[PDB]
RNA sequence: GUUAUCCGGAAUGAUUGGGCGUAAAGCGUCUGUAGGUGGCUUUUUAAGUCCGCCGUCAAAUCCCAGGGCUCAACCCUGGACAG
RNA sequence: ACACCAACGGCGAAAGCACUCUGCUGGGCCGACACUGACACUGAGAGACGAAAGCUAGGGGAGCGAAUGGGAUUAGAUACCCCAGUAGUCCUAGCCGUAAACGAUGGAUACUAGGCGCUGUGCGUAUCGACCCGUGCAGUGUUGUAGCUAACGCGUUAAGUAUCCC
RNA sequence: AGGUGGUGCAUGGCUGUCGUCAGCUCGUGCCGUAAGGUGUUGGGUUAAGUCCCGCAACGAGCGCAACCCUCGUGUUUAGUUGC
């Protein structure tokens, strides 16, 4: 009980929030019928450096801060290797959410659906092209690119798997 | 409903103002008096300041008759606010409290003191979330604000309750926050509350602050 | 170097396993041979990942750090605490709470509150008060006494955490998979070497093979101290 | 500061565990004096129940499993058995249901054996680990104190 | 701006690209004709398949590159992948 | 019509099938190489069978029992309750071809943890004989890893991974 | 100016009621994709979510109880206008 958290909120240039969804979720009592907030807040610096994160409460910005807090546990770093770019097309569904990712020329901007384009300029991203497939859910749809963009490998790492020295690689 | 904390706690821990030993007919004659005292401060002060610029915030008026002499006490947070620079505030409630006592000629000592805090003193508080949220600003801004803002000076528990007819709206809600222990029955405990009623444009709306100390 | 013998965890209770239709078969290309209701544990790969574990223990001490060991089972409960007053680590007494590794702010205090009761307890100004208070101090401290009593020297989380075999704490083996933290703990012949990242399967039926791979810990540790 | 701190822990031991996974290689009586779980004394059998034999070892109660006796090549008796005989038995499973201790004489137990190279600096270290033992064990007292002054974990 | 017509969005007719326990949907089950798909090795022809070359698929359109109208629209010259 | 036997049991493609015995006859499972050498799977249209109620023809008719009739409850009762009771129920020869005909899951092959079971056979142990242990398969069931699924759940008998056909 | 004119479904304050009933939630953690649950459930025991044990829960706030008044018994002190 310190005051105010100047030190303490972090201030947050490390990591750039925003909601992707505030829907306002109720449940009834036998008193009758009362509702707190869901908002849905994905956390990430250009860098390469994203995740979602839901909340509840019966606040707003406790709601929005509260699935940050549960974001920034919640991270993966984004396999980019090129001119800010993706190695190479993905698809992976949760849930009923499907995504098709697939990379881009780069004078192309991030060309998705609102969940899947608010997760990829999160993560830095420039050059890449995405089609939902499937749900209008946003949760689900945007955890389900953060599945489809863990299970995605470079050129290096593969090279590194296969055993194969070095070629059929223009850069 | 629930009863009120300085109603309920008078036998101990929380003394009365209006501190004069008196008979019947004088009772009521007494209570007159007090009420025109109490009258014209609040009436002063708000007329006297209101050209003046912030808020004041005068949390209690004690009355006391020792001898045919009244001494009364002003506990307001911001008392240089009040005073015309040699003593000429005072000086000046001192005549018009005059105006309005002088059946029997008894001399009165207006004095005024300091709050310790002001932030801890719910009338004072209140005082500060009725005239920001009486200008265009939100609940939730103003309340936290209010919040932190006396959690930045010293008070143990808080309980805000701010009313009906919150920004724009044409149905009334109650909007109350806690931090902390408010035990409201605990008859030890030591909660100052107070209950503002602040007129707005588009309505009333109603403060009620607890705060456990 | 951290040798052991093959002969002398080959006499002891460490491939005396366990029951021979219930095991896990996550063990299929580990376990040797079966023999009368018992299972028979492979003693090569237990002792390479023993090696492996007594490299990973003293070289994470040896960076400096502190460990924790859990004891639960009371099988195994004081076998723990004299496997660690001497190595210096703080340990589970007799029981777990879910939540003392990952909801460890609550802990943190109930530590707050467990740490100013030991001061009062210490004091003398314990027979003040009457049989009530006194009463309710000694319940309270009780049970703090039974799973803060052993983990007081301790503020944060562990390197590396080593448990009670794999039955009774899923609770504190998963809290650790929620962090992160690596552990090194014992397998049974029907368990997962898959929970933590290294273990060391033996069978802990033996008191003296809970004896003999903790001990063996314990002076990895000490040694991971003499700096 | 701390956070990535714990990454790099994680990448250690995630590598750790990266290295080597490749490459390398009656009764109600006895419950009654059951009220506490220490002290081994040479098994005392006071029951006799195939599926096992049941046995006051000190003042713990053990269980003792057929095949976990000895073998029996003998002319007459009954296989698991034992009446009040007080036989050497080692601390095993220990069971779990009711705090009881199980006792094994796990067999011949002969094993294949696979050479194991620096042997030589492997007989070394298990002397450097017996002598280590040898040193270990202490009976009396409790570290403790140490004084140093007491201060908040925040 | 509204309306109408068409395509998209629509993976809402699905080869790329859907489904059938309970959401729309497995015949009541079985025999079997036509038809569809089909084990392994060795050999032969090449119908499919693939590669080269050649003919043609008018001109205009679309794509690339030039050129002309003050630019563009439009006009013109040459070239070609597909298929 | 067939009590106890009757079992989360056996068989049939499904519907179904139980008092016993006999006759004719289908189908399944297992072994040895004993034989042929891909003869395989599915199946449009087609054909067969297909609980119960229904109908034609003739028997038969104890119990039960639509409709009906009477009594009761009820404001009322064409209904639940009760007493009589016809078609029907059973059989012969047909027709009808529908059912929550349900595992609410078309069929076939190959592959992918286990535990606990049951049924049928096969090998070894043990005795030399009934057991009893492991097993090789086929079928039936119950919890359950992976994976799938909107979830519930399914999970070697998949609702898993794939291929084919309607 | 005055309004005991209208709207208590524009309000404040105040109050009744379910009911002095024993609950209602929150923080952190865990589970579920999620609404949510978990705590607060279970074994006892209370007038009580009162308390104790086990438990992926650990704690906390308002609730209950106590501290508040009065009537109960006694001590110390003061005795008038009271004995």
């Amino acid at each position: 009980g310190f005051g105010s958290k100047s030190k303490k909120e972090k201030i947050r240039d490390g990591f750039e929030e925003n909601v992707v969804q505030v829907r306002r979720v109720t449940k009834v009592v036998k008193g009758g019928k009362h509702m707190r907030f869901r908002a849905i807040v994905v956390v990430g610096d250009k860098k390469g450096q994203v995740g979602v994160g839901v909340g509840k409460a019966k606040e707003v910005v406790s709601a929005v801060q509260k699935a940050a807090v549960d974001a920034r546990r919640n991270i993966i770093t984004v396999p980019m290797t090129k001119y800010l770019t993706f190695p190479h097309r993905n698809e992976a569904d949760y849930g009923a959410a499907r995504v098709m990712l697939r990379p881009a020329a780069p004078g192309t901007g991030v060309i998705a659906g609102g969940a899947v384009r608010t997760v990829l300029e999160m993560a830095g991203v420039e050059n890449a092209l995405g089609k939902q497939l499937g749900s209008n859910n946003a949760l689900n749809n945007a955890r389900a690119t953060i599945v489809a963009v863990q299970t995605m490998r470079q050129f290096s790492d593969v090279a590194r798997d296969r055993g194969i020295p070095m070629e059929e690689l223009w850069k | 409903q629930k009863i009120n904390p300085l109603g309920f706690r008078l036998g101990t821990t929380q003394s009365h103002y209006s501190l004069w030993f008196s008979q019947p007919k004088n009772y009521a004659e007494g209570l007159q008096e007090d009420q025109k005292i109490r009258d014209c401060i609040k009436n002063y002060v708000q007329k006297n300041t209101k050209t003046s610029s912030g808020v004041e915030g005068i949390a209690r008026i004690e009355i006391q008759k020792r001898i045919d002499l009244i001494q009364v006490i002003i506990h307001m947070g911001f008392p240089k606010l009040l005073i015309e620079n040699r003593p000429q505030g005072v000086e000046d409630l001192k005549i018009n409290v005059q105006k309005e006592l002088n059946c029997v000629n008894r001399k009165l000592n207006i004095a005024i003191t300091r709050i310790a805090k002001p932030y801890g003193d719910p009338n004072i508080l209140a005082e500060f979330i009725a005239g920001q949220l009486k200008s265009r600003v939100s609940f939730r801004k103003a309340m936290k604000k209010a919040i932190e803002l006396t959690e930045q000076a010293d008070t143990k528990g808080i309980q805000i309750q701010i009313a009906g007819r919150i920004d724009g709206k044409e149905i009334a809600r109650i909007e109350w926050i806690r931090e902390g222990r408010v035990p409201l029955q605990t008859i030890r405990a030591k909660i100052d509350y107070c209950a503002y009623t602040v007129r707005t444009i588009y309505g009333v709306l109603g403060i009620k602050i607890w705060i456990f100390m | 170097y951290w040798n052991i013998n093959l002969e002398e965890m080959m006499e002891a209770g460490v491939h005396f396993g366990h029951g021979t239709r219930k095991w896990n078969p996550r063990m299929s290309p580990y376990i040797s041979a079966k023999c009368k209701g018992i299972h028979i544990i492979n003693l090569t790969r237990t002792a390479r990942f023993l090696s492996e574990a007594c490299d990973l223990v003293f070289d994470a001490s040896s960076r400096g750090k502190q460990f924790l060991i859990v004891g639960t089972k009371n099988k195994a409960a004081d076998s723990v605490a004299r496997a660690a007053i001497r190595a210096r680590c703080h340990y589970v007494n007799k029981k777990w709470l879910g939540g003392m590794l990952t909801n460890w702010s609550t802990t943190e205090t109930r530590l707050h509150k467990f740490r100013d009761l030991r001061m009062e307890q210490t004091a003398g100004r314990l027979a003040r008060l009457p049989k009530r208070d006194a009463a309710v101090v000694k319940r309270q401290l009780s049970h703090l006494q039974t799973y803060l009593g052993g983990i007081k020297y301790m503020t944060g989380l562990p390197d590396i955490v080593i448990i009670v075999d794999q039955q009774e704490e899923y609770t504190a083996l998963r809290e650790c998979i929620t962090l992160g933290i690596p552990t090194i703990c014992l397998i049974d012949t029907n368990c997962n070497p898959d929970l933590a990242d290294i273990s060391i399967p033996a069978n802990d039926d033996a008191i003296a093979s809970i004896r003999l791979i903790l001990t063996k810990l314990v002076f990895a540790i000490c040694e991971g101290r003499s700096s | 500061t701390r956070e990535r701190q714990k990454l790099k822990q994680l990448f250690e031991d995630a590598y750790e565990r990266c290295r080597n996974a490749p490459m390398e290689g009656k009764a109600m009586a006895d419950s009654q004096a059951q009220l506490g779980i220490g002290s081994v004394v040479t098994g005392t059998v006071q029951s006799l129940k195939p599926y096992g034999a049941f046995i006051d070892i000190g003042g713990i109660n053990g269980l003792l499993h057929v095949s976990q006796i000895s073998h029996d090549r003998v002319s007459d008796i009954a296989t698991v058995l034992q009446p009040g005989d007080t036989l050497k038995v080692m601390i095993l499973s220990h069971d779990r249901e009711r705090g009881r201790v199980s006792l094994s004489t796990k067999k011949l137990e002969p094993t294949p054996g696979d050479m194991i190279r620096n042997p030589k600096l492997v007989f070394e270290k298990a002397e450097e680990m017996a002598q280590t033992f040898r040193q270990r064990i202490a009976q009396a007292e409790a570290m403790a104190r140490a004084d140093m002054l007491r201060f908040q974990p925040e």
